[PDB]
């Protein structure tokens, strides 16, 4: 079977998760 | 230690003779497990085969009851065949 | 054979193998039965599900982690929302496309492996031990052969610690439901069969026979009952005798049959 | 699907035959040899075009 | 059979079933080769996929 | 998954079920042992078959 | 027709023993060429061994130039080994 | 499923698997030591290449 | 198709790397054919490295 847990590997799209959330805030911001 | 196939023969028909020489008059029913004693006795290339093949396939279509002595001295000079095979 | 060589018997009826060397002390009768030397083996565990199985293809790591997201993503929106759907999408795209191919690659891992085909096999492969019985007409066909597989086997078996061979069958069978699977048991199809066809019924056997030889009664050499004796046996055959016989004793009243 | 009866073939020898014992043997020692196996596969499968 | 009986052939070598009838009058060795009665049919040309 | 397995397995009719049906017509050589087999079997399905 | 291991040897020992006296006092180089010769004209069970291997061997570490005749007659009787490996 | 099979390995390991299939011929030169090498050759593997 | 298949990477580096980096120290046995060959080495490797 030869388990995953690939976490590692999906770190790097969970990070640019957070760059996208985080110029989110700062559209947000400068909405506001 | 070599075994000397020739060597291998000479004792071959000899124990396989002087076995059946023990059993008088059921000699041609015997053949086989004489042969086998002197299969163990002079060892073997092939334990299938046994010492000498030939010699046995012939003492066994040859002999017959009380016929062993001119039988076996027909029989000792025979190819023996492949012996590894 | 020691009983009817020296005539302490008449005739011998019992599962006793065909062999040159017996056939050359003995007379055999016709084969009333054939057989094979085979492979018995424990079988494979069908399911132990849980629902454990769902979260394996995805890490603890990576669920904990897309919930915090999740939720990050929640207040991020809370408080422009265009990039937030679109990068969200985008991770959750990611995320279920890794899932559908982790998963897909268990599966066909699962779906692909096999754990023995053959005897050749068992030659290739030292993670499971295999052994015969201490005597017997299999363990002499091992010794005495010269065919390729046979012999790495033999040579592996007798070399092998510790001694992979066993006094009886029921405690070779036993050892097969106890290695955990990491033993086989050579033995001859015959009895695999019946071994096979009853309870627990944890045990099966793996691919063809190794050899193709049969069952025979035996009779002292130049005796009365050796031509009567095959006779019958023939007769038996054609009538179908053994057939329903062998039905009878292995598989009618098999429990698991 | 299976066979409906299991049998034999053979080679055969007039009753009372000098030959006949000595072709059982040799029958049975070909057999332990894999020499029927061998050929049965070398006739049969190995030339076998059905794959 | 009726070549060994009647002494016109010395062996037979060939796939020779081995009955009771034929063991009745001739000698047979120890079968060389296993087989039994079966049913042989026209192979499907394909197999219906199905729903 | 099971698209990378490609298995494929054929189903066969066996014995029993051919003496249950007329639309297939069966059958064997004019004469030997099949025959002989077919004609002295006592046993149901190779009975009803033979007749 | 019949082999026999046997009459192979005894051939073999002749062969190359008639094969190393055209070759006199170089003898000692020729002795595998004429092994060779030999098992060709006697056969041999295994092509790599030869019709007897231990009679080469003897001759090969024993033979020296001219000494051929007592070498040969010391080596002959020695006994085969094995002629299938 | 086809990418799977697209990076999936073993289209050739050794030189038993030339002997374990015939729709690949091989051979080797009409004379020289290879071909003696297989003549001569007493292990499974070569000599049934040879055959 | 790739997580099914997984892979295997396999780097090297060589002999002149060793002769072209400081941070891994090397060395042979005490005696023997190998110190005795970087010795006499008059390739310029090779000569380095005994340096
Ligand atoms: C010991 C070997 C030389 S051998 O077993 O004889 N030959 C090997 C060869 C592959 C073989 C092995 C086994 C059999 C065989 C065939 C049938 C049977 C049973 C079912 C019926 N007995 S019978 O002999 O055919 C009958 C007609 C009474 C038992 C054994 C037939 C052929
Ligand atoms: C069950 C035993 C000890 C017997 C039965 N047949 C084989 C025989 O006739 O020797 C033996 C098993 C074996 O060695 O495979
Ligand atoms: C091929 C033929 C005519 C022979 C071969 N064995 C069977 C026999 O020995 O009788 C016959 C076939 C059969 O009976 O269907
Ligand atoms: C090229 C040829 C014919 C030579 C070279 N080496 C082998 C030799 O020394 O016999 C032969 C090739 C071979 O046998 O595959
Ligand atoms: C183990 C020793 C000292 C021996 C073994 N082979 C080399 C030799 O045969 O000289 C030496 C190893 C070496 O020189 O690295």
């Amino acid at each position: 079977k030869t388990s995953a847990l690939s976490l590692s590997n999906v770190a790097g799209v969970f990070y640019i998760l957070v760059g996208g959330l985080g110029l989110a805030m700062l559209v947000a911001l400068i909405e506001f | 230690g070599p075994a000397d196939c020739c060597r291998m023969k000479e004792c071959c028909t000899d124990r396989v003779n002087e076995c059946l020489q023990r059993y008088s008059g059921r000699e041609d029913k015997f053949v086989s497990f004489c042969y086998q004693e002197a299969t163990v006795t002079c060892g073997s290339f092939n334990e299938i085969v046994g010492c000498c093949y030939g010699y046995q396939m012939c003492m066994i279509r040859v002999v017959k009851p009380n016929s062993l002595s001119g039988a076996h001295e027909a029989c000792k000079t025979v190819s023996c065949g492949n012996p590894c095979a | 054979v020691g009983e009817l060589v020296y005539g302490k018997a008449d005739i011998a009826i019992a599962p006793l193998t065909i062999t040159l060397v017996r056939e050359e002390v003995i007379d055999f009768s016709k084969p009333f039965m054939s057989l094979g030397i085979s492979i018995m083996i424990k079988k494979p565990q069908k399911s132990k599900p849980g629902v454990f199985s769902f979260l394996d293809p995805l890490a603890y790591e990576i669920w904990m982690a897309i919930v915090f997201a999740y939720i990050l993503v929640s207040v991020v929106l809370f408080l422009s929302a265009r990039i937030v759907a679109g990068v969200w999408w985008f991770f959750t795209l990611i995320i279920i496309s890794s899932y559908t191919a982790n998963l897909a690659a268990f599966l066909t891992v699962e779906r692909m492996v096999s754990p023995i085909e053959s005897a050749e096999d068992l030659s290739k492969q030292t993670e499971i031990a295999y052994g015969t019985l201490d005597s017997g007409s299999t363990k002499e066909f091992f010794r005495r052969s010269k065919i390729a597989v046979f012999d790495k086997m033999w040579t592996y078996m007798r070399s092998a610690e510790p001694s992979v061979f066993v006094r009886t069958t029921a405690e070779g069978v036993a050892r097969v439901r106890k290695s955990k699977g990491k033993y086989a048991y050579l033995l001859e199809s015959t009895m695999n069969e019946y071994i096979e066809q009853r309870k627990p019924c944890d045990t099966m056997k793996v691919g063809g026979n190794l050899d193709s030889k049969g069952y025979g009664i035996a009779t002292p050499k130049g005796s009365s009952l050796g031509t009567p004796v095959n006779l019958a046996v023939l007769k038996l055959s054609e009538q179908g005798v053994l057939d329903k016989l062998k039905n009878k004793w292995w598989y009618d009243k098999g429990e698991c049959g």
